[PDB]
């Protein structure tokens, strides 16, 4: 949804090509990036403490 | 053509007036920003080419 409304508004300012300026979530690169950050997320700091 | 040969022979200036009033916005519009055309694409895809 986020990714529609910057499309929209890139192409109302006036620029048809809307991948120069923003990535598309579904992209393969995304995809990556988003399994890298949920993968830094694999254990905070105090549970191990807990334990 | 219809001039006497000792009377006036003043001729208005009508047409000319209009034509050189005329002109200069007309220039004004399609020269003053350095580029005369500007193409532009249909889908996203001929962007380079446009």
């Amino acid at each position: 949804n986020l990714y529609n409304i910057l499309k929209e508004v890139t192409e109302n300012a006036g620029y048809k090509d809307p991948d120069r300026f923003w990535t598309n979530p579904d992209s393969p690169e995304a995809q990556q990036a988003k399994a890298i950050r949920e993968q830094k997320e694999a254990q905070p700091k105090p549970e191990d403490i807990k334990a | 053509g219809n001039e006497r040969p000792g009377k006036s022979a003043i001729v208005s200036r009508d047409v000319q007036e209009t034509v050189d009033w005329i002109m200069p916005s007309l220039m004004k519009v399609f020269t003053s920003g350095g580029q005369v055309v500007k193409y532009e694409p249909q889908t996203a895809e001929d962007v380079e080419q446009a």
